[PDB]
RNA sequence: GCAGAGGUUCUAGCUACACCCUCUAUAAAAAACUAAGGACCACACGA
DNA sequence: CTCTGAATCTCTTCCTCGTGTGGTCAGGAC
DNA sequence: GTCCGAAGAGATTCAGAG
């Protein structure tokens, strides 16, 4: 009924066509197919996905959007990150993300006045959301010192 | 510009001192006065580094000589 | 949705894995544009003084 | 700054050193004024100001008045952030007990006062009275006794009796306690009390009491009578809007602890009535409880929205804690994200980048370029500049970007190239734009895929990218030695189509002057793609010490073929090319360069390569066209056939002549015989559909169908799939499995019909609901697995071990699965591998052994190597370098700080979405037939028949390597003796499936000593031939008679003596089980050999690794002796059956009650040896291990492990699991303690009590003995010294409360507690640093 | 307008979408031929009858 | 530019992550400028 | 009879990210 | 203005057999 149907119009029946090239200007081998295909277009467009964050709002933690990235907040760099990352043995790199780009705040705003002073150094100092766990596993009567 | 870093790494073969060497003399060339010893091609301090060391001339026995020169230099106008 | 014309075949790697390879035809006469409406609600409350 | 985490529990003393103030005030700050109220839960006098350098009032707002308390409200002048340190402690008004002690898991409160949980919780919670100091009177000081008993025991004596009630009165009981006495007291009754129950309890208590008095806490503590707030600022009030200020799910729970202990003190100032003293004091605890975790005892509170509140536990244990989301997993900065497309323009070093995201994550580093240049002055004025993102901008973003590489990163990553770097190129658009070939590491699909951008920022940290991130680095994956970056699906179909052969093209037999001018001709169209030609290729061979020969000669080739001649550097030979290229032979290419010409020529063709596939994928128009997809006019007449069959089984099933399964069975196999006629047909139609006119003649070869290219060539559909596209589409099962009994005759190029659509969707459901459990079940068990393996990172060059693995190529009945090629590739030997002749040591003790030495080793009559395996190592704190051979992602040996206990755990847990979770013996080909373990018996027939229970049939060839293997059931019928040379595809044993035959030693008359008939026997009917066969009644289903005598049937000589094996003194007796159907009578004469008797006769995928690494024993496990000897039944089965084992030598001590429900193949009279299945079933590991060593379990358990990935086609190296069991068995349990100080129950870390016995060794002292413990990962990972590893991990609360009891301190020398800390991780970039640090120390 | 990859359809199963290329393709060769003589005027009896 | 205040603007501006000048108890000749910000559960999904 | 074992109850963890939609969070009486 | 499932794993009870 289809194969019918295109030869109805003055259409081939194989239903491929000869596509030639827009760039070379030369024919295509091996005919191509070439119908139209009711393409939809999802809901998920690019610009409402197209996210990125420099630095912005902070959390009581220290973390920037918390709960939702959203509010112009950044990536999670997740509990399987640091496993990706420490594999390969990015160090300096795994410091970076958990503690001077993201928790140890003094430490965030230090190394944010270096960089726009042309030097990349790099303060360590205590991330503020381990801080955040000692207090709290400290406020059940269980002690912790960071003993040296 | 630069792609790939076998040619440090083979005379620096722990793929992990390079990393630190590399990024002391990018150290040195950045935040301190030090010209790179190696023609520079509109290319950051880190491409420069590896550059250093791929032509021979940047490894982590020539830093610490670096290093101690300074001091010695230092030291010297000081006394 | 639309429909448009399609082809199947492999153009330079544009479409490799799964991607579409749209025509600037399609944005051109405005095919797949679509309105999307967002709100902004803004409120005035009882504050002091 | 520090080194170390100290635990203890925090007594009443240092809880008022931490806090600031007293909080008596339930009030949290007032909602008409923001300022928080006088002593509140938040409260700017006891805790810190709000505002940085003002007070709570406005006497001290100037910043002048520097750390000065404000006279005029009490409050300092410090700086806000302080707010998040200080505490304040809460008075309770009476002791109230910690809940991580009581009603918990450890059950420290239990094990230490030596009371019932049940009880202790009755006495705190005020349901009865718990006596202290007794006295005179019955009660001692550790009874409990209700309220009538109380009222009793108060007429007993007035007052010297005392029976306090609740908290207080466990807090007393502490008191009166005395560890040191207690402790000493209970190891002399441990001495004595030999009960295995006590002894474990013993051990228990007595761990706990010496690790709390050897630790610097008082017992007294774990009674809290002072608890510690946390700091207002981590614990605030968020909103505004709707209710102004909400609650943080904490400061109510405070409110209502603060509320209780202020009614409390209320009623004691009043002195109130005891039982409604009583009523607060069981609420203030009960509120205490649910602060301290809301829902470990009873009804979780909740007084807000109907759900529990998030406790203190809450905020620490699961996912939702702080420990996995807020400290292992901190969201990042200067990060993005994006759907992610293709990009062909792109190089292999590169990503595309928005600009838009990249002017967003770059910012600052604009803001510095702006400052430096002078195109501005501040950072408002650059803030401007570039929101207004002036043209000065672009050019000076580019310029930052000349050499800045960034971390793209897929959401669920799995393994370590799963986030690699680029040099990001600045184009238009909202999507980062990722090379093709990286896709395949990242499996990125490009239908919606979002990645995740990250941006290094410091020099070290882009530096550390660029050598180790970037993709041009990483391309050899550590799962194995397959190269990561391959063409994945539409570059190969090109060069298939490139690199292919028509018999007649446009052009062909035109002989050409080099690739060039073959170039040319395409271009102009003069020769078709794929004509056969003749070529002046130039190859570039390197037979010298890395140098070219320049090797011209002509090629028979095809013109596509010569187009790539152009795209391979020198170093590779033509016959790389010479063929169709397929997905393989791609592959093989590139890998075949990564190995000749290194890593930059790799690159160049990885990108050369990408280039080409799409330039003349384009040009090929590989098309799909329905026409494409003929359908084999033979499937119709097979369908027809197999219809035919169907009902003829049908109909003969209609007059009851076969079965329903027989019926199902047949149809089943028919349609199955019809679906492969059907699937070879449409083959035989499609594979050379082309019939092509060959200058004359008639011509056909491999057509050019599009769908047959997009199969044969690898590039993306399988042979089964285009089969079930075109052909049949086979049968498919219904949900539990049995497939339907009428298939699906349909296809999908003509129509399905709907029912056939319904079974097809039966299988797409069952698939895909599978597929999502199995994302969640996988992602699980690879971070157990990457949690139990954290801390393993290589720290040393040599271990200087001769112990290894004897690695040999696994044969589990068929062929060779891996050869041992592949196997022992990049591992190193661990002893003088020789070769056949003996005394020549072919391979050195310590070589690594890569291409060169395992190619030498194959032609040299290779069969068994031993490698120094990593759980052969004995370096303390990590594996060695030679220990583990090669990264395997590198083409070298490992480096000496590698973190391979994560790349191996990643490793195991990637292929997890790959791995789905829902006879006779006959010899195959030219070898010998020779056995171990084996007892054969020449019977009186000639053949040979087995004794022997694990006696092992492997056909090794004339060289020695064994190429078939084959198990022999026990009294099997061989064809010819041991180490005889057989033929090809011949049949050599045999048995009977459902019946082992009791076997003959010596022949002789037969005597039915000890056995009584009728009720140790049962001369049942033989209903076939009617001379009765003797069934041996079991003593359990027989009568009371004989439950005395156990059956037996002992062999006689001409006198009627008792013949014996010679060499064993006991006679020739066969004892007899039950159901053991003798088919035969006493003074029979028999043969030697000859049967006697007749005694009739789990999951593989995801769950199947789990329960491996899982250590778990099956639910029905094959039981094993754990010493050589006799086999007996001591005991007439009075309860259990017995079985006793004495070995000539050593004494006979042993009694297992073997369930009275297995079928124990070992009979009661045979000699078996340590280590034998007695039952059988799945091994379980902890006896494996226990009873054949470390080098055995190890085996099994990669042999096993391997299986489950071997059998889904995922290739994973064994030292990938071999390091898991070396993390997965580091625990030791002590059996002499000798010199060293070590409990025999004790079950302390392997590599403690190595390194004590390697101390003591030092001395003539002799050590301790031990037995290595295999543990579960999810309860090894649990195990280890480290505190805050097991917190992360699982089990919070277990983990902390242990570590506080114990006074546990973290001496971290791991990875994530590095992390967690934030430290540099002692594995990487970190590892010299750390080992500077530890040479500091 | 747009151009699939073809090698899509095998290993995601979904060979209708060929049907539908093949069908569409059809469909639209009907609406161009009843355009031609309807661009060009014919009159209403031949049109009608295609 | 480190502890405060004043200045030409615009209530207030002392490095608060923060932008110019003065001195140690006194307030103005002067253009580019300003704000340090927010939690927990259910649902549609997407890879 | 008391202790190796049968059971019993109970507790922790279950891809990791996003786009987002929302819903939610201490009064009247002295 | 101030205040009242399932899965396993382990800890814990019954029992049943010496
Ligand atoms: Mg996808």
């Amino acid at each position: 009924e289809i194969k019918e149907l295109l030869k109805l119009g003055d259409l081939p029946t194989s239903g491929q066509i000869r596509l030639y090239d827009g760039r070379t200007g030369e024919q295509f081998e091996r005919p191509v197919t070439v119908g139209y295909m009711y393409m939809l277009k999802l809901n998920h467009l690019v610009d409402d996905k197209m996210h990125a964050r420099s630095t912005g709002s902070y959390s009581l933690v220290t973390q920037q959007p918390l709960g939702g990235k959203a509010q112009f907040g950044g990536q999670r760099f997740g509990e399987m990150e640091v496993w990706a990352l420490e594999a390969y043995g990015a160090a300096y790199t795994l410091q970076e993300m958990l503690t001077v780009k993201s928790d140890d705040v003094n430490g965030r705003t230090k190394m944010y006045k270096n960089i726009v002073d042309g030097n990349h150094q790099m303060e360590p100092g205590m991330p503020e959301s381990f801080n955040v766990l000692l207090k709290e596993i400290r406020s059940l009567g269980i002690n912790i010192e960071l003993e040296d | 510009a630069r792609v790939t870093v076998q040619d440090a790494v083979e005379k620096i073969g722990n793929r992990f001192d390079l990393v630190l060497v590399a990024a002391r003399r990018a150290r040195q060339m950045q935040v301190g006065g030090k010209d790179p010893l190696v023609p520079e091609e509109n290319d950051k301090t880190t491409v420069i580094a590896l550059r250093e060391i791929e032509e021979g001339l940047i490894n982590n026995q020539i830093l610490d000589v670096r290093e101690r020169q300074e001091q010695q230099e230092q030291e010297a106008a000081e006394l | 949705g639309q429909n448009m014309r399609v082809a199947f075949m492999p153009w330079n790697g544009y479409n490799f894995e799964d991607s579409i390879l749209v025509s600037e035809r399609v944005v051109q006469e405005d095919r797949f544009t679509t309105i999307h409406i967002q709100e902004l609600a803004c409120v005035s409350r009882d504050t002091k003084l | 700054e520090f080194d170390a985490i100290k635990i203890a529990l925090a007594s009443p003393d240092m809880i008022r050193s931490w806090s600031f103030g007293e909080v008596k005030k339930p009030e949290t700050i007032n909602y008409r004024t923001f300022k928080p109220e006088r002593d509140g839960l938040f409260c700017a006098r006891i805790f810190g100001p709000v505002k940085d350098y003002e007070c709570l009032c406005g006497k001290y707002k100037r910043l002048k008045h520097r750390g000065v308390i404000c006279e005029k409200c009490g409050v300092e002048v410090t700086q806000t952030k302080v707010r998040r340190e200080r505490m304040g402690h809460i008075e309770l008004a009476s002791p109230t007990a910690h809940i991580w002690f009581l009603k918990s898991l450890p059950s420290r409160i239990g094990l230490l006062l030596d009371m019932p949980l049940r009880d202790i919780e009755r006495v705190l919670y005020f349901e009865s009275y718990v006596v202290i100091e007794g006295g005179m009177t019955n009660l001692e000081r550790q009874q409990i006794l209700t309220e009538e008993q109380y009222l009793d025991a108060l007429e007993e004596f007035g007052d010297e009796f005392d029976a306090k009630m609740g908290a207080e009165a466990i807090q007393a009981l502490l008191k009166s306690m005395d560890l040191e006495q207690e402790c000493e007291q209970l190891r002399e009754e441990l001495n004595e009390t030999n009960s295995e129950t006590k002894r474990k309890k013993l051990t228990k208590r007595i761990k706990l009491l010496e690790a709390f008095v050897q630790s610097g806490n008082k017992p007294e503590w774990m009674i809290l009578t002072v608890l510690p707030v946390l700091p207002p600022d981590l614990r605030p009030l968020v909103p505004l809007d709707g209710g102004r200020f909400a609650t943080s799910d904490l400061n109510d729970l405070y409110r209502r602890v603060i509320n209780r202990n202020n009614r409390l003190k209320r009623l004691l100032d009043l002195a109130a009535p005891d039982i409604i003293v009583r009523n607060e004091k069981r609420m203030l605890q009960e509120a205490v409880d649910a602060l301290l975790d809301n829902g470990r005892r009873g009804r979780a509170i909740t007084g807000s929205n109907k759900r529990p509140l998030k406790s203190l536990a809450d905020m620490i244990k699961g996912k939702q804690g702080r420990f996995r989301q807020n400290l292992l997993g901190k969201r990042v900065d200067y990060s993005g994200r994006s759907v992610i497309t293709v990009g062909p323009y792109l190089r292999l070093h590169q990503c595309g980048l928005p600009k838009k995201m990249a002017l967003e994550l770059f910012k600052p580093f604009i803001y510095g370029k702006l400052e430096l240049r002078g195109l501005a002055t501040t950072i408002k004025a650059a803030k401007k500049m570039v929101e207004r993102e002036e043209a000065v901008v672009w050019d000076i973003l580019d310029e930052v970007i000349r050499e800045h590489p960034v971390l793209l990163n897929r959401a669920p990553t799995l393994h370590r190239l799963g986030i690699q770097a680029f040099e990001p190129v600045l184009i238009e658009g909202k999507a980062i734009q990722l090379h093709p070939l990286v896709c395949a590491a990242y499996n990125a699909d490009f239908d919606g895929d979002q990645m995740a951008v990250h941006v290094p920022l410091t020099l070290e940290a882009q530096l550390e990218a660029r050598a180790l991130m970037m993709s041009t680095n990483n391309i050899l994956s550590p799962a194995n030695g397959e190269p990561i970056i391959v063409p994945s699906q539409d570059v190969v179909l090109g060069l298939y189509y490139m690199t292919r052969d028509c018999v007649n093209a446009k052009g062909e037999g035109m002989v050409l002057t080099g690739p060039k001018e073959a170039e040319r001709l395409y271009r102009s169209g003069l020769a078709s793609l794929h004509a056969r030609v003749k070529v002046r290729i130039t190859e570039y061979e390197k037979d010298a010490n890395g140098e070219l020969v320049a090797k011209t000669s002509l090629k028979d080739t095809t013109v596509g073929r010569a187009i790539l001649w152009m795209i391979v550097p020198k170093g590779l030979p033509y016959s790389i090319v010479n063929q169709a290229l397929g997905k393989k032979a791609i592959s093989k290419m590139l890998n075949t360069c990564y190995r000749i010409l290194g890593l930059k020529p790799t690159v160049i063709f990885a990108d050369q390569i990408m280039y080409t596939g799409f330039a003349y994928a384009a040009r090929s128009g590989a098309s799909v066209g329905i026409d494409d997809m003929v359908i084999p006019e033979k499937k119709h007449e097979i369908i027809s056939e197999a219809e035919a069959e169907v009902a003829e089984i049908q109909e003969q099933f209609q007059s009851g002549l076969v079965t329903a399964g027989e019926r199902y069975n047949k149809v089943i196999d028919i349609w199955a015989a019809a679906n492969d006629r059907v699937s070879k047909a449409m083959m035989d139609n499609l594979q050379t559909e082309t019939v092509i006119n060959r200058d004359g003649q008639e011509e056909k070869q491999v057509s050019f169908n599009s769908i047959y290219m997009m199969a044969d060539s690898g590039a993306r559909g399988s042979a089964a799939q285009i089969r079930q596209l075109a052909g049949m589409r086979g049968l498919m099962a219904k949900p539990d499995g049995s497939i339907i009994e009428t298939p699906i005759t349909a296809n999908f190029r003509e129509g399905l019909n709907v029912l056939q659509y319904f079974i097809s969707t039966h299988g797409a459901r069952k698939g895909l609901a599978d597929t999502a459990l199995k994302t969640a079940n996988s992602g699980y068990l690879t971070r157990r697995l990457v949690d139990v393996a954290q801390d393993l990172v290589v720290t040393e060059d040599d271990c200087g071990t001769h112990e290894g693995i004897m690695m040999t190529p696994v044969i589990e009945g068929g062929d060779v699965k891996e050869p041992l090629r592949d196997r022992v590739l990049g591992r190193v030997t661990a002893e003088d591998v020789l070769k056949p002749g003996t005394a020549d040591i072919l391979v050195p003790r310590n070589t690594l052994l890569h291409e060169q030495w395992c190619d030498l080793l194959e032609e040299n009559s290779v069969d068994a190597v031993k490698v120094r395996s990593v759980v052969s190592c004995d370096t303390d704190f990590g594996v060695c370098a030679h220990c583990y051979g090669r990264d395997l992602a590198r083409g070298h040996i490992i480096n000496k700080g590698e973190a391979i206990g994560v790349i191996a755990a990643q490793s195991i847990g990637e292929p997890g979405t790959q791995l789905t979770m829902r006879s006779s013996i006959q010899v195959k080909n030219k070898g010998s037939i020779k056995l171990s373990n084996v007892k054969s018996v020449v019977n009186s027939s000639g053949k040979l028949v087995i004794t022997s229970r694990n006696t092992e049939l492997k056909l090794i060839d004339e060289f020695g390597r064994t190429k078939e293997s084959y198990k022999v059931p026990y009294g099997a019928v061989l064809a010819k003796g041991d180490g005889e040379q057989v033929a090809g595809g011949e049949t050599v044993a045999n048995w009977d499936p459902h019946t082992m035959p009791v076997i003959t030693e010596v022949s002789g008359f037969v005597r039915f000593t000890d056995m009584i008939d009728g009720q140790t026997i049962t001369r049942q009917t033989d209903e076939l031939t009617g001379l009765s066969s003797l069934v041996v009644l079991d003593s359990a289903e027989r009568t009371a008679g004989g439950k005395d005598l156990r059956p037996a049937l002992k062999i006689v000589d001409a006198q009627g003596n008792d013949v014996l094996i010679p060499g064993t003194d006991m006679p020739a007796q066969y004892f007899l089980p039950g159901k053991a159907i003798v088919q035969l009578e006493d003074g029979v004469q028999i043969s030697s050999g000859d049967t006697l008797a007749r005694i009739p006769q789990i999951t593989g995928g995801l769950p199947r690794v789990a329960d491996l690494f899982e250590a778990r024993r099956p639910k029905e496990p094959a039981i094993l002796a754990e010493i050589s000897g006799i086999v007996s039944f001591g005991k007439e089965t009075k309860g259990k059956r017995r079985l006793v084992i004495t070995p000539v030598d050593g004494s006979d001590p042993y009694e297992e009650m073997i369930p009275k429900w297995r079928q124990l193949n070992v009979f009661e009279g045979e000699r078996v040896e340590r280590g034998d299945v007695i039952s059988d079933g799945p091994e379980a590991p902890h006896d494996i291990l226990r009873l054949r060593g470390v080098h055995a379990v190890t085996r099994y358990i990669v042999n096993e492990v391997q299986d489950v990935y071997r059998l889904q086609g995922v290739k994973i190296n064994d030292k990938h699991i071999e390091v898991i069991v070396r993390q997965m068995l580091r625990k030791a349990t002590i059996v002499n303690a000798g010199s060293s100080d070590f409990l025999e129950g004790e079950q302390v870390e392997y590599s403690r009590v190595k390194i004590a016995n390697r101390e003591l060794e030092a001395n003539g002292k002799v050590g301790a003995t031990y037995s290595r413990d295999l543990l579960g990962i999810t309860k090894a990972s649990l195990a280890t010294e480290s505190f805050i590893s097991a917190a992360s991990f699982q089990e919070t609360t277990r983990v902390l409360t242990e570590a506080a009891v114990a006074g546990k301190r973290d001496e971290l020398r791991g990875l994530k507690e590095n992390v967690i800390v934030g430290r540099l991780i002692p594995a990487g970039t970190g590892y010299a640093y750390h080992q500077d640090r530890m040479r500091r120390r | 307008d747009i151009v699939l990859n073809p090698l899509g359809v095998p290993s995601r199963m979904n060979i209708g979408q060929i049907l539908e290329t093949h069908l569409g393709m059809a469909a639209k060769g009907i609406g161009d031929k009843i355009n031609a003589m309807l661009k060009q005027q014919q009159e209403v009896a031949k049109l009608r009858e295609f």
